[PDB]
């Protein structure tokens, strides 16, 4: 039952404090970055 | 015995071992039994209980897949990607917030011993007394404050056993008191080379590497076993090499120790005391170490209670040396089920008979090491660590699979400092690269006009000569058109000539069969001699002194002898290089030399040009040795491009080559990330039908050959 | 600028926080800056500077909170180095609190108040869950006035209503204000706002979500 | 440590864990100030349930019924309060 | 109010009654209650300062033959195995106070054992009818090795869910027929673990 299932650990309550740097050529002055991130286990 | 029925492994093997007093479970890479290895048959007719983490019951016995210990957390930061269970040789990279710096590997794959590659990935701010001790993985940190005196806590999840400090204080010199922590499992082993060099580090000091100790100063080692109901078989079969070994490299830093030994199967027995006139001498020492005989139960508070006696004084005042003396306990315990108490607090009494566990301002911590070895399955990995010592940075705590990595650990010792002249020497470098864990690995390309560069790969077993396979190369080809690569090095070496069997022809023409491999070898002899380095290094050859000394036999033994050994007639071990993306690895291959032969060689019917073959056993010769498939295990196949590789033989951490890989049943190598046939087998040359050759062409290259 | 990941804190946490250095085009530049944490008393109790040369405006640092610590209104000042009196703050909360499960709005259907109102004041409940589902509880209102530094309360105006499916609808009478006071004029509230104080809990008695509508 | 004008009124903080005797030197020139204070947990545990006198019964009856008596611990009655009660299984 | 039931229910919990302001719950005041529970507040036994609940059994089961023994008393949690006289018992509410006297330890323990010294052991009040404790009667007893608590010497025994504890007949009530198989199994698993003892 509750022993081959996962459960919802990490609940911060500030994350993704991350940066980034938008390097594409532009496009109009608009550069598309595509990036894959994992939303919190919160609901 | 007990019942023999119900007691196998689903998808495993199961044999009966001490006389049926116990059954092992066995799977090959990528899966480990669980949730036990092996059950003890009572006195009540029937086997131990199937005992989980929580005892609870368990409806049949399976060896499941290898997966990899997921994080239990890592704070200021963040890993990718994120899966309830991660799957061998899986990657993650560990990615730091704004303003914290990275201290580790950030690029970690779990190999198929059960931890990331490299160290644990910290990110730390850097603002206070000491730094952040890390999260490893499995294990979650309980304490965020890193001043002085503040302590952390660390534990483990389920199934998962804590292996380190329970809890770290921060020390006043702006360190952690204990070593770095661990989640471990029942399956996971420390393999010899990591545990040789975790041994060397913890005991020496690197420059080469040395004993030092206090001027004017000795030290005394306690050598001590455990007679438990486990093997204790022919008088410590191994043990005491192990030990004789240990003795004779220690004495080889400059320094002459002190001795004592402890051996105890119900109650302690003395063989050697710190005080005796001649406990300083080897001779004697080994002589009185290969005097052991047995003569039940598992009394380590006595022993060690002997121990402490051998330790303490007689005195009023303390004598001379008292607080110059260093003192190592090393400590063989294949169980330690506790009878008659718990030895912590012995250990604690010694400590403070030595002055250890009163003062901060001068610990002196130093001055007693205790070093215990984990042997077989049974073991109980927390109580082994609650008994050894833990300083940072350093491994008192080790664990093998069977009682041959034992040894292989002190041979490797021994080996280490051995001139770089014989074969078969590979250092498990912390730091090491690609090809430190592979360094015989030569790498060959062939440039032809108008046609696809052929890339093929061989072993280098001299300073001159190289073995390869034959039909990556035609005689048509010239001196300009072949260029060698090894350790990744851009810069290439001429070649001189290359020989080829008298009998071998890559052109059967008028019998129907398209492709022929007899006797598919080559020697590439090099222009110049190879200076020996980090990552070039040779390999050993069958039949030879170099052989005959690596697999720790007299030189009397016999070439059909180590054929017997290396080659019986059952299931043998062994593994293959392979690249993948500019990288090496290994995968382990067994090769067939019993029942399974006969029926292997057959598969080669589903190879190109081998349908319409009328006699099946003409084109498979005796010469060819047929591995991989299914059966009786699963086994990687060799890609296009891995073909011609050395096949070698692992044996006292020693690598030895046995044959030469020529082709395969099918080409679906691709797959392997990507569906194999159960019939898809690799047919390798072997080395023993041509030693004559092989005596006659490497006569001069000085290989001790019988 | 100075930006906090939160607004509040847990004794035993991290506060991590980005100073953007601009200029007065908005555009990054290199500079040196000098940081000051202070308690709620008013002292620091860490200090930092740091360089922003080829960082392109953004300086990340962080700050440990201790376990044993003093509750309220912490403050991060930082400076340019060259400009002791250019302090720039930021105020953050450090509290001993739990995530709520959903936000409650109290809205007027007349966003301001009228003096001769015939019928009376009508507030409404919007109790939805922070993903934006509809709650079945009970709610508390209570209401007073917004004088010079202090609050009266009117306990006549505790009124409890079951919040139907994410609603409410509150009626506060113009006899219950009149007799809130002991003016004889109404007249006089003018000048003066009200303060509506909102209490939701759930049909389970599980979270505890007090919103004011304050002004 | 070092105590400038420029640097001053800022909060160093040492911690400590063990009570025993402190020895501080105060060298140089000018003033300074010094607290030490331990943060603990006293044995003085009164009663906490201080604005409320709940108390609880279960007494079955000719399916057993629940009794339940409350008071407010003041000179003044209570407002409207809540009443959580929890059921067994 | 009246409270029904559906469905009976083995180990049933207690429930807890939580009245407050509307304006502060953390002034609130939190009692339990439970129709065999004093105050509905869980059996934890405490010294002042550690409490370990012993809301278990007393006990597994009473049948058990030499090899149950065998098998119950090799088992790798075991740390002692003595046999001790009921002298003295401190009845209470909280708990029960058992002091015994040492005639000779079959295994020794990790705390200082002698012949002589008293012994203290607890146990929960739900087990003053289900062992049926007598004063002036001898015993035998094995349990977990976490039953250390209190301070050296005065350390005691808890008599958990893992502790077994058996009856041990004096002469005169081992020469009655019922108890003489259970006195010469007794003697001769005594005489087996002084003389060899469990394998490994
Ligand atoms: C990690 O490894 C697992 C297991 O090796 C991968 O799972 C893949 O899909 C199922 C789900 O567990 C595996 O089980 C087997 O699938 C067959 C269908 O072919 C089904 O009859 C059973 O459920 C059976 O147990 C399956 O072995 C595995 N796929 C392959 C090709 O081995 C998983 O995809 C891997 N990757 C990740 C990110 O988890
Ligand atoms: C980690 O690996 C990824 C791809 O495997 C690569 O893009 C990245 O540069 C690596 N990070 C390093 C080498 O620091
Ligand atoms: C082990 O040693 C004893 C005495 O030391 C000897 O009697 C016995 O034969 C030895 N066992 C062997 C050689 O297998
Ligand atoms: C060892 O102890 C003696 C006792 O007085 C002391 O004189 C000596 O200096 C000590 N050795 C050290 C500290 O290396």
């Amino acid at each position: 039952a509750e022993e081959n299932i996962v459960s919802r650990s990490e609940f911060p309550e500030s994350w993704l404090w991350n940066v980034e740097d938008l390097k594409e050529p532009p496009k109009n002055g608009i550069s598309t970055k595509l990036m894959n991130i994992f939303l919190k286990d919160s609901i | 015995s007990c019942s023999l029925e119900g007691v196998e492994i689903k998808g495993g093997s199961f044999r009966l071992l001490q006389e049926g007093q116990a059954l092992e479970y066995v799977c090959p890479s990528g899966f480990y039994p669980y949730p036990v290895q092996t059950r003890t048959c009572r006195s009540t007719g029937s086997w131990s209980t199937l005992k989980t983490q929580d005892q609870k019951t368990v409806r049949k016995a399976e060896c499941r897949a290898i997966h990899c210990p997921r994080p239990h957390d890592f704070e200021n930061g963040e890993y990718w990607p994120r899966s309830p269970y991660y799957n061998v040789s899986d990657e993650i990279s560990f990615h730091c917030y704004d303003g914290y710096t990275l201290r580790g590997s950030a690029n970690r794959t779990c190999q198929v011993n059960g931890r990331w590659s490299g160290q644990t990935a910290i990110c730390d701010n850097g603002a206070g007394y000491c730094s952040n001790p890390g999260i490893p993985i499995g294990t979650r940190k309980v304490g965020s404050q890193y001043r002085l005196e503040d302590s952390v806590t660390y534990h483990c999840s389920r199934g998962l056993t804590l292996r380190g400090s329970q809890r770290r204080t921060c020390q006043e010199g702006g360190s952690w008191s204990g070593t770095e922590p661990s989640c471990q499992d029942s399956f996971m082993y420390d393999t010899p080379q990591e545990v040789a060099e975790a041994f060397l580090s913890s005991l020496t000091e690197t420059i080469k590497r040395k004993i030092v100790l206090d001027p004017s100063g000795s030290m005394n080692i306690y050598l001590v076993l455990d007679g438990s109901d486990s093997i204790g078989a022919s008088n410590f079969t191994g043990a005491k090499k192990c030990l004789v070994n240990l003795i004779e490299k220690v004495a080889s830093y400059g320094v002459k120790p002190r001795y004592g030994l402890v051996t105890y199967a119900t109650y302690p027995k003395i063989w050697v005391k710190v005080s005796e006139a001649d406990s300083s001498n080897a001779d004697w020492v080994t002589k009185q170490l290969n005097e052991i005989n047995y003569e039940s139960g598992t009394n380590t508070k006595k022993a060690l209670q002997a121990v402490y006696s051998m330790m303490s004084w007689p005195d009023d005042v303390p004598p001379e040396g008292w607080n110059r003396t260093r003192h190592v306990i090393i400590l063989m315990t294949d169980g330690l089920h506790n009878m008659g108490g718990d030895p912590i607090t012995v250990i604690d009494e010694i400590r403070d008979l030595l002055y250890i566990g009163k003062d901060r301002k001068n610990p002196r911590e130093d001055y007693l090491d205790v070093y215990v070895f984990g042997v077989g399955p049974l073991v109980n990995q927390v109580n082994i660590n609650a008994l050894a010592s833990k300083k940072d940075n350093e491994q008192h705590v080790f664990k093998v699979k069977d009682m041959e990595n034992l040894e292989d650990v002190f041979y490797q010792m021994i080996d280490e400092s051995q001139s770089l002249s014989l074969c078969g020497m590979v250092w498990e470098h912390r730091k090491g690269t690609d090809y430190h864990k592979q360094p015989w690995q030569a790498k060959i390309s062939v440039i032809r006009p108008s046609k696809g560069h052929e890339s093929c790969m061989g072993a280098v077993v001299s300073e001159y000569f190289v073995l390869t396979a034959a039909h990556c190369f035609t005689v048509d080809d010239k001196e300009h058109s072949i260029k060698v690569s090894v350790g990744g090095e851009k810069r290439d070496l001429e070649i001189e000539v290359v020989l080829f069997h008298p009998n071998y022809n890559i052109n059967k023409k008028e019998a129907g069969i398209p492709e022929f491999y007899d006797y598919d070898v080559a020697l590439i002899k090099l222009k110049n001699k190879l200076k020996y380095g980090q990552t070039i290094r040779p390999i050993c050859l069958p039949c030879t002194e170099g052989t005959t000394r690596a697999l720790r036999l007299p030189p009397t033994t016999t070439c059909q002898q180590q054929k017997e050994e290396l080659l019986p007639a059952q299931d043998i071990k062994a593994l293959f290089v392979s690249e993948e993306e500019k990288k090496l690895t290994r995968k382990e291959v067994y090769i067939k030399n019993g029942d399974k032969k006969g029926s292997c060689e057959r598969d080669a019917q589903y190879a190109p040009g081998y349908d319409k073959v009328k006699d099946i056993s003409e084109v498979v010769t005796p010469r060819f040795l047929c591995t991989g498939g299914v059966s009786p295990y699963a086994d990687p196949n060799t890609c296009r491009g891995d073909s011609g590789g050395p096949l070698i033989v692992h044996k006292r951490s020693r690598f030895i080559q046995v044959g030469v890989i020529s082709w395969g049943v099918v080409d679906v190598c691709k797959n392997q990330k990507r569906q194999v046939p159960a019939h898809a087998r690799d047919f390798h040359i072997n080395l023993f039908q041509v030693l004559p050759w092989l005596k006659e062409k490497l006569q001069d290259e000085d290989l001790g050959f019988l | 600028f100075i930006q906090t990941d939160k607004t509040i804190y847990t004794p035993g946490s991290t506060v991590l926080y980005r100073i953007f250095t601009v200029n007065h085009k908005l555009l990054p530049v290199g500079r040196t800056v000098m940081v000051n944490i202070e308690n709620p008393e008013g002292i620091p109790v860490k200090q930092d500077s740091l360089s922003s040369q080829n960082q392109l405006g953004v300086l990340p640092l962080s700050w440990d909170i201790p376990e044993l610590v003093n509750m309220g209104q912490w403050k991060i000042r930082a400076y340019y180095e060259n400009s002791p009196q250019q302090v720039f703050s930021t105020e953050f909360e450090v509290k001993e609190y739990v995530l709520p499960s959903f936000e409650v709005i109290v809205e007027p259907t007349e966003k301001f108040y009228y003096i001769y109102n015939e019928k009376g004041l009508e507030v409404t409940i919007t109790a939805r869950f922070l993903y934006g589902k509809k709650v079945e509880g009970t709610a508390f209102v209570i209401f007073g006035i917004q004088d010079g530094e202090q609050r009266i309360s009117l306990p006549e105006s505790l009124k409890r209503i079951p919040i139907e499916d994410g609603s409410g609808e509150v009626v506060l009478s113009r006899k219950v204000l009149l007799d809130g006071v002991q003016n004889p004029r109404a007249e006089d509230l003018v000048g003066k706002s009200l303060y509506v104080s909102a209490t939701v809990i759930l049909h389970s008695g599980s979270d505890m979500v007090q919103a004011e509508r304050s002004g | 440590h070092r105590i400038h004008w420029e640097s001053a009124s800022l909060l160093r903080s040492e911690e400590t864990k063990e009570n025993e005797g402190f020895t501080v030197t105060a060298e140089g020139k000018g003033q300074g100030t010094l607290s030490v204070v331990t943060m603990y947990h006293a044995k003085a545990k009164d009663q906490t349930c201080n604005k409320f006198d709940l108390k609880v019964t279960i007494k079955p009856a000719p399916t057993m019924i629940l009794e339940i008596c409350t008071r407010y611990r003041g000179d003044q009655d209570a407002t409207m309060s809540i009443l959580d009660i929890s059921m067994m299984t | 109010f009246k409270v029904h039931q559906y469905f009976n229910v083995e180990l049933i919990q207690p429930g807890a009654v939580k009245v407050y302001a509307y304006y502060n719950l953390e002034e609130s005041c939190t009692r339990f209650y439970h129709p065999e529970k004093e105050d509905g507040k869980l059996n934890k036994l405490c010294r002042d300062e550690l409490c370990r609940c012993a809301e278990e059994n007393c006990f597994i089961q009473k049948k058990v033959t030499l090899e149950e023994r065998l098998d119950k008393a090799c088992e790798p949690g075991v740390d002692y195995v003595y046999k001790t006289r009921l002298v003295k018992v401190q009845l209470s509410n909280d708990f029960d106070e058992y002091i015994m006297a040492i005639e000779q330890t079959i295994k020794s323990g990790s705390d200082e054992v002698q012949v002589g010294q008293q012994r203290t052991f607890i146990s929960p009040i739900k087990c003053r009818e289900a062992l049926k404790l007598e004063e002036k009667k001898h015993y035998l007893m094995w349990g977990l090795s976490s039953d250390f608590w209190g301070e050296k010497p005065n350390l005691s025994y808890i008599i958990g869910k893992d502790t077994w504890v058996e009856h041990w007949p004096e002469e005169d009530e081992c020469q009655d027929e019922e108890n003489q198989k259970q006195c010469q199994d007794l003697g001769a698993f005594t005489e087996s673990m002084v003389v060899f003892g469990c394998p490994n």
